[PDB]
């Protein structure tokens, strides 16, 4: 004698986006980070 | 290693992304990567148990137990952030081998680790000396025999643990001199060209799988091996400045042994196929479209190597003040395996170098002539002296307060027969 319909809701999905690109890490691998307090880098020469 | 437990006590949050982009830091560190996370090495092998009823070996790899498509992203952390040298003459001696014969060289680096204070919870890698293995070298590259040098580096690593030394890195030269009278070298490795050759990534990545880093937060006791790769190539304008990189621990601990081989292009590598030996998944990467932007453009025959390397910073200690250097006596001794050059000698070189300088003169200049790296490997390989005298030779060279250890060294009968067998010989 009793009736109930339902309640709705439940399933949802999400999207994800990507990171920067190919050529930013191509340029991120070619730079400097700094001198921590005081160091040197390079002073050399070769083949006479 | 005492360096791993010292950074666990200090908290430094150190994993803030907005703070490290202010100071121009690419990746944070290894220890601040630990506290944000549970340290599992990602595996790409096929399984042999599979949690189901299908057979493991022929076919039957389910989607819950399948290696997915690799997005091929760079590593977000670094093992060490800054490699530090100790003397400018150890590098000047290694480039001097190229100046005499013109061809390339190869070597292994010995050193230790300590605390780096510029980066929050960072490790710096202090090198001490350079060993040279036996090698055959061409003008384009070099590849020595595999087996006979690995037999040789067991006993010299047994010869290096009493000083507090360990193999931490490797070096290989690539100069490509232009004209030798109007400039030093060319510019072979830059942004447009390749940064690291793919034939040398397989030699760099294999050195990490055999040199494990002890970690207590892992499941197998080893994760993210600490082995640096240094190269002497040259900067952009006119010098021969060095560069130092490391391989990614998410792939190169697993993928190098099976599906990584050298191609004909120096900026890419050749992908392999197992033909039902194991399962090789698909590699996704990005490029730039001519008019717009692409999404997923290449499946099989291309992947770049520069997605897989992390950058490091080299450094040299200051001239006015330093903490310790531990190995400056001459840094001009003939090395181990410079057989192509003329510095491959015998008892005649001990007459020319020291002859226990000014035989009955003093000891202060003698301490600054016996604390050389390749000198103590040579006189111990002769094994004339007793092993307990060789332990005393270690604390008389690299350890401070050497004065009371040097007089008990020369008064023994072990040091007396070396200068007696040297005066009679040539």
């Amino acid at each position: 004698q009793i009736f109930v319909k339902t309640l709705t809701g439940k399933t949802i999905t999400l999207e994800v986006e990507s990171s920067d690109t190919i050529d930013n890490v191509k340029s991120k691998i070619q730079d400097k980070e700094g001198i921590p307090p005081d160091q040197q880098r390079l002073i050399f020469a070769g083949k006479q | 290693l005492a360096v791993d437990e010292e950074l666990e006590k200090e908290d430094g949050p150190p994993w803030d992304k907005e703070y490290h982009e202010k100071n121009k830091i690419k990746h944070i560190s290894f220890h601040s990567y630990l506290k944000k996370l549970p340290l599992s090495e990602p595996d790409f092998r096929i399984n042999k148990r599979c949690h189901n009823g299908h057979e493991p070996w022929p076919r039957g790899i389910c989607s819950k137990c399948q290696p997915s498509a690799i997005t091929l992203q760079q590593q977000e952390f670094r093992m060490v952030d800054h490699v530090e040298f100790q003397k400018s003459e150890i590098i000047n001696e290694f480039i001097q081998a190229w100046r005499y014969t013109g061809m390339q060289r190869f070597g292994y680096m010995y050193g230790s680790y300590s605390k780096y204070d510029n980066t929050p919870l960072g490790i710096k890698a202090v090198v001490e000396a350079i060993y040279e293995p036996p090698q055959h070298d061409e003008q384009d590259g070099l590849t020595m025999d595999v087996e006979q040098v690995k037999n040789e580096m067991l006993q010299i690593d047994r010869q290096a643990q009493e000083m507090g030394l360990s193999r931490i890195g490797l070096i290989f030269t690539d100069l490509s001199d232009a004209g030798a009278g109007d400039g030093s070298v060319f510019c072979k490795r830059h942004k447009d060209s390749f940064f690291l050759s793919s034939l040398e990534v397989i030699m760099a990545a294999r050195h990490q799988t055999r040199h494990p880093n002890v970690s207590k937060y892992s499941e197998q006791g080893f994760f993210s091996s600490k082995f640096v790769t240094c190269v002497i190539s040259g900067n952009l304008e006119g010098e021969i400045d060095i560069s130092s990189y490391q391989v990614s621990t998410e792939a190169e601990a697993l993928v190098t042994a099976d599906m990584i081989s050298g191609s004909t292009f120096p900026s890419m590598a050749y992908i392999n196929d197992t033909t039902d030996e194991r399962y090789v998944p698909e590699i996704f990467y990005m490029k730039s479209n001519e008019y717009g932007i692409t999404v997923k453009e290449n499946a099989k025959p291309a992947f770049p190597v520069d997605y897989l390397l992390v950058t490091l910073t080299h450094g040299f200690p200051n001239t006015d003040t330093e903490t310790n250097s531990k190995f400056v006596s001459s840094t001009g001794f003939p090395w181990s395996n410079r057989q192509a050059m003329g510095q491959s000698q015998d008892y005649q070189e001990l007459k020319k170098y020291l002859f226990n300088v000014a035989s009955s003169g003093d000891f202060n200049l003698l301490h600054e002539k016996i604390s050389n790296f390749h000198l103590l490997l040579y006189i111990n390989s002769l094994q004339i002296l007793s092993p307990d005298e060789w332990k005393l030779l270690i604390e008389s060279a690299v350890k401070n307060e050497w004065e009371e250890s040097l007089l008990k060294l020369v008064s023994s009968a072990g040091w007396q027969t070396l200068v007696m067998i040297l005066q009679e010989s040539g």
